[PDB]
């Protein structure tokens, strides 16, 4: 149970965590848009400076922009962390299947520019395990760039069963604009930006998932003027789940997070599938959406094979499953194997 | 049952 | 007997229990003035062979029982 | 020798990772164990048995038979048969085919002895377990949080409460509306000069 | 509905109250191993029925 005093950082697509090792919140919490013309903060999503480009170092989920990373790494530790970035351990959040070349660059970088004594990097997947204190199970990470059902056995990801679909930060950012408009209506992509922003508080606010296929529902209000909105909040959470449930809105195939599931199960080697299957873990931000853990569960237990166990985590309750990553990094760095299995100065040298 | 298929796993080493 | 020439063919962890890293058998090379003959012995005979200064290139006198 | 090297570097960055999550989990492990330790420490007889895990016998049968008629016919009896035959399991017996037979629960309140509080909780987790049970201790400040979720919502079905309990909060117990009220070993409430009498009156 | 929640409700309370593991124990002896333990593990294999014994050395780190 020792404590070195590690920050341990999450670059995320739409919110940046960070903060020291041994807690159980991330005091860090802002987005991580970079408004180039070069601020990168809410300030920077409030100032209405000079013409702003809106963009993110993270693009499919794989850092692009090296000068942004470095950007948000300087800023988060001269203001967020306070300290400076030469006296502190540092476990990287890399994306769930990264590259030998990112890896690479990323430790070049901080070896180099930050001089940080120690730098170790692991898995989404087995940190978010980790953090619900389980080592076995199926990770199902529903992202604002991508969902992934990351099939985690004693805390390796399984990189012959990764699966992948659309359902990204694309979700309802222009399909709510539309279900908006049919009743009414610095640069672009500073508007852009505003819209998505608008259009994440609408889905916090009454965006909602059924409970079965789709049905008529009652109306309910809500500011942005004000309107009502009958059971059209209803109606995109659909596409979530079943391809067949919304039939003029997407394609003619698509992967649903209970396919997706389905898929990344089966495409495991045998003697594991029963451990995924009876140790479910959920992830996310598409994931607080109403009802929609309760509409997985019963919905998967159709698609499930006789004699299955499916028990998944009931933490949907608390808004902390977002986080799950960084608690899991957070309570990873407060062990033994801290200083027994890690990177230390000289290994790379 | 479960030692059923370690048993079975055992077997296929062998003939392996 | 005869000229060792150690080495562990690297095999399956346990397939009763987990996976990791075992030794099913340890094939020692006996090189003898006619010919060579190498020995899929035992792997419990490991510690003895660690125990003594048994090095690739030296005559070891092994029994049979 | 090209492969085999190939997947024994595979294979050792496998059981590096399988090593630190095994030292993970059992930390956490460890956390959740210490954690566990602090918290925890002209007579129709059809009777339904859904929801009676707990074995009885012929004569208690038999009894819940005979004490059909009170609730199908709404009369009130006495009910004094010797120690030994297990009086709590007929009662549990009986909330138990209320709900069997019909889908009315009700809150429902049992007097109980102080020195009899935790036997008969522990008897109705025993007999016929699923049931909504609290408790009540510390009438001065305990109580206060356990009284702010019976108003509205139904959090509790059943209550056993104590009899020196009752004299100090009347004006609490006789708001809310109950169905049965239960008092065992009744010699404490033969005296009239008492005032349990019409403190137990207006419920 | 609510039945299946008090049913499940006095299940768990029961359980807490019966439960006033040696699987954790061994756990604990595990974490105390320094963690280069190699283990010597020989187990009955087939070929009473026609059986065999087998050997097994499991090594935990490259370094031993
Ligand atoms: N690349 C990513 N991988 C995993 N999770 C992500 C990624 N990008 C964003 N997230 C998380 O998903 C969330 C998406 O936000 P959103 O779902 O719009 O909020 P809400 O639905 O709660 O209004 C973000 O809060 C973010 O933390």
């Amino acid at each position: 149970g020792d404590e070195v005093g590690a920050l341990v950082f999450d670059i995320g697509s739409y919110t940046v965590r960070a903060g020291y090792a041994g807690e159980d919140c991330p005091k860090v919490d802002f987005p991580t848009a970079i408004g180039m013309v070069y601020y990168i903060d809410t300030n920077a999503l409030r100032v209405p400076r000079e013409n702003m480009e809106a963009i993110s170092p993270l693009k499919n989920g794989m850092v692009e922009d090296w000068d942004s990373f470095q950007a948000i790494l300087d800023h988060t530790y001269k203001m967020h962390v306070k300290s400076e970035a030469s006296l502190h351990p540092v476990l990287m959040s890399e994306a769930p299947w990264n590259t030998r070349a990112k890896r690479e660059k990323l430790t070049e970088l901080m070896f180099e520019h930050y001089n940080i004594p120690a730098f170790f990097l692991c898995k989404t997947a087995v940190l978010t395990a980790f953090a619900n204190g389980r080592s076995t199970g199926l990770i199902l990470d529903s992202g604002a760039t991508h969902t992934t059902a990351i099939p985690v056995h004693d805390g390796y990801v399984l990189q012959q069963g990764i699966v992948k679909s659309p359902l990204a930060g694309d979700f309802i950012t222009m399909q709510c604009r539309e279900l908006f408009q049919e009743m009414n209506i610095v640069t672009r992509s500073w508007h852009n930006y505003m819209c998505n922003c608008v259009i994440q508080d609408f889905q916090a606010s009454v965006l909602q998932v059924s409970d079965s296929t789709y049905d008529e529902q009652v109306a309910a209000q809500m500011p942005t003027y004000n309107c009502d909105f009958g059971a059209e909040r209803l109606k995109i959470p659909e596409g979530l789940f079943d391809p067949s449930n919304v039939k003029g809105l997407s394609g003619n195939t698509m992967l649903g997070v209970s396919h997706v599931v389905t898929t990344s199960v089966g495409m495991c080697d045998i003697d594991i599938r029963p451990g995924l299957y009876g140790s479910v873990i959920v992830a996310g931000g598409n994931t607080l959406i109403q009802s929609f853990t309760d509409r997985l569960n019963r919905e998967l237990s159709q698609k499930t094979p006789p004699s299955m166990r499916l028990k998944l985590i009931a933490n949907n309750t608390t808004v902390e499953r977002r986080f799950s990553s960084w608690i899991g990094g957070s309570i990873l760095a407060s062990l033994g194997t801290f200083q027994q299995m890690w990177i230390s100065k000289q290994e790379y040298e | 049952n479960s030692e059923d298929a370690v048993m079975t796993a055992v077997r296929a080493w062998e003939f392996w | 007997e005869g000229e060792v020439t150690e080495l562990t063919p690297c095999e399956t962890e346990n397939p009763m229990g987990g996976y990791g890293k075992t030794i099913s058998h340890v094939i020692i090379g006996l090189k003898t003035a006619k010919g060579t003959k190498q020995l899929k012995l035992d792997p419990s005979i490991f510690e003895s062979l660690q125990k003594e200064r048994v090095e690739a290139g030296d005559v070891i006198y092994i029994e049979a029982n | 020798r090209e492969e085999r090297g190939k997947k024994e570097e595979q294979s050792r960055l496998r059981r590096i990772a399988a090593s630190t999550a095994r030292e993970i989990e059992c930390f956490w492990s460890n956390i959740e164990q210490v954690v566990e330790i602090k918290l925890r420490v002209t007579s129709v007889k059809f009777n339904a048995p859904s929801l009676l895990y707990g074995a009885l016998r012929d004569y208690q049968k038999i009894g819940l038979d005979w004490l059909a008629k009170l609730y199908r016919k709404n009369l009130n009896g006495i009910l004094a048969d010797e120690a030994g035959l297990g009086k709590t399991v007929q009662i549990i017996a009986f909330f138990a085919h209320l709900a069997c037979n019909e889908g009315n629960w009700g809150p429902h309140l049992v007097v109980v002895r102080s020195c009899n509080i935790l036997k008969w909780e522990l008897e109705l987790k025993r007999w016929c377990p699923g049931l909504k049970i609290l408790s009540y201790i510390g009438s001065h400040r305990e109580l206060k949080a356990k009284r702010q979720e019976w108003a509205e919502p139904n959090s509790f079905h059943v209550c056993i409460t104590s009899y020196t309990q009752f004299f100090r909060g009347l004006t609490a117990f006789t708001r809310v509306r109950w169905k049965c009220l239960v008092i065992d070993e009744m010699q404490r409430v033969k005296g009239m000069t008492e005032r349990h009498w019409e403190a137990v009156f207006t419920l | 509905l609510l039945r299946e929640a008090k049913i499940t409700e006095e299940l768990n309370l029961r359980s807490l109250e019966t439960y006033e593991a040696d699987k954790k124990k061994q756990v604990h002896k595990k974490r105390k191993c320094p963690g280069p333990i190699i283990t010597y593990h020989s187990v009955t294999v087939p070929l009473p029925p026609a059986r065999c014994s087998r050997t097994f050395i499991t090594f935990s780190d490259d370094a031993t």
